[PDB]
């Protein structure tokens, strides 16, 4: 129900391509946008004008898992193992606060954790990354 | 035909560790410069429909100050990054690079990365480089560059 | 004119650690892709003479296991080869890579090489990419390829 | 259209340290060539204007004698050299390489680089190769060789 | 005395070329294949027809020797010194049996010793590749 608009005999809108489906011939006076669907391995997740599917990437890497396999409508999804976060091609283990501060947020699956020294009358002094500052 | 070779921008370059877009390169200075191709802070985009030969160097320096770390595990990462013009999206072209243990015992450290590659392009698709580390890029025009030449028609 | 990028294809790579042909590669999804050119398990046929421009990209990678050794010394090669026609013959284009020790102290380990060069190639030969440890191979697109496009006619 | 590719001569290579120009490559046998291109004593001349695409691939290599130091960092180089003819000026187009540490832990080493771009030249300026440790350069015409073949015109 | 056969005013056959040279002109109606020797560093060691004869390559590594030096009519051929073998790009030396293992194939410039565990009754003890299993 989007609209588009090519030209050659006379400018006109037509429908753009549906997701799971890629554009193989633009629409004319007669016919209407030809959409045909994605083939394997490839995907398309809006309406669009390409006349060619995103192909499903990157593969997942050593310690991580497939969250979503790969559909015409979504690419797909990978993510680390319990522990650890993508840092450009590998899954770390979360930050480790030394003797003396403790972890103030978790780490997800894409970001790290973050430490910070305790408050007065707090005295951690332990290299753990799954536990605050004890009182 | 349309080409490209784009230094980088000493000037213009962040100071962190993870993934970052490169967004200034030269032009029109020493040994940079561009034909029927546009640049806007990193993006090249194309003019011309074509098969591109693309290219990038990227060399990584750095000098371990008196009392260094006994290990320093760094990620140096280059990619040359595509973004598609009917369809918003965002896909690597290519990428290289090594894993680095740059520690206190080496006073000096060096590496260039180096990739090619040909592909098809379309016109109003944009071409950026990401990097890692780009607090260690090494500045000179003969050091960090990216370029782009047509080579044939669609 | 004629061209090629064909990238790795991870269903298909040998676990060993000596030299091995690469015998499958993509030709038509994603960046991969293939014009006046064949292909079968690994060797790329020229069909039409010419000057080409040859590259290669390869990427290793690993990831130590829990108790892992102490030194492991490792060769990351690549081998561009041509097979020539009128007379049987094999040899080696273009070499790249260099020794690496990627021990347990590190947990990852990556590594990439890349290699170009500019050849005269003649119909019926074929070009292949051999490769020292395979099982280390990164399997993305953007990571193990090599291609090829004309230039010149002879 | 101009091109070369020419391989290292072996039996002509400097037996130092700091950087030194290679003077000496094939340019008639196994895969070195040269067409509408003059060289001499590792000056290659250009003799057509246009813009070429340029590239150079190096590969080092040792063994650590019996009983050899604990540690050996070396710079590992490669410069692609202009030298314009319109002016008396010399200018680095290109560099790469790393830093290594190749002490006697491990018997063998190896390490290759390899630079790429696109740049516009003029009849009369000569490119050159540079490079640091000449001495462990590999003699091999896979191995070591640098090349250029014209593009576009100006 | 081999035949192949190319084509221009009528096809026919005509003599390949012998090792030690290549081929400088296809067999005319009039004359017999032209074929002229190697040039200096090059070769060719069969009947054949490429127009081009092959390099002597590659150079002989470190810890290499030349067994036969590069003729007109076959390549250059380099062989590693005793007790190591080619490994992609270096001469490495044998494998060593670790104690309680012992060589039982010898080790080729081409090929690594191969090792196995000792049978019943034999104790070796050992980190040598140049010893068997000792009763
Ligand atoms: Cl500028
Ligand atoms: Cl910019
Ligand atoms: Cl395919
Ligand atoms: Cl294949
Ligand atoms: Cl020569
Ligand atoms: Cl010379």
């Amino acid at each position: 129900y989007l609209h588009y608009d090519p030209e050659t005999g006379h400018q006109l809108l037509c429908d753009k391509c549906a997701p799971g489906t890629y554009l193989k011939q633009h629409c004319t006076v007669r016919r209407k946008t030809l959409c045909v669907p994605c083939p394997d391995h490839s995907y398309t997740d809006s309406w669009h004008t390409s006349d060619e599917c995103v192909y499903c990437s990157p593969v997942c890497k050593e310690l991580q898992s497939v969250k979503q396999e790969c559909n015409r409508t979504h690419n797909r999804v990978c993510e680390c193992e319990e522990g650890r976060y993508l840092e450009i091609e590998f899954c770390l283990k979360h930050r480790s606060c030394p003797p003396g501060s403790g972890v103030v947020q978790a780490g997800t699956p894409e970001r790290n954790t973050v430490c910070k020294k305790c408050p007065d009358g707090f005295f951690s002094g332990e290299t753990s990354s799954k536990a605050p500052c004890i009182k | 035909q349309p080409f490209a070779h784009l230094t980088i921008n000493a000037a213009s370059i962040p100071s962190g560790s993870h993934k970052v877009t490169l967004s200034s390169w030269y032009h029109d200075r020493g040994w940079a410069k561009i034909s029927n191709m546009t640049l806007s802070n990193g993006k090249l985009r194309v003019n011309q429909d074509g098969f591109y030969y693309l290219y990038a160097n990227i060399c990584f320096r750095h000098h371990e100050t008196s009392g260094s770390v006994p290990t320093d595990y760094l990620q140096l990462m280059v990619y040359v990054v595509k973004t598609s013009i009917k369809i918003p999206s965002s896909h690597n072209l290519m990428k290289g690079g090594s894993t680095k243990n740059w520690s206190g015992n080496s006073e000096f450290h060096f590496y260039s990365i180096n990739v090619g590659g040909f592909f098809k392009l379309r016109a109003g698709e944009e071409i950026s480089i990401q990097v890692s580390n780009p607090s260690l890029l090494d500045p000179d025009q003969d050091a960090t560059y990216f370029g782009a030449f047509k080579v044939q028609d669609i």
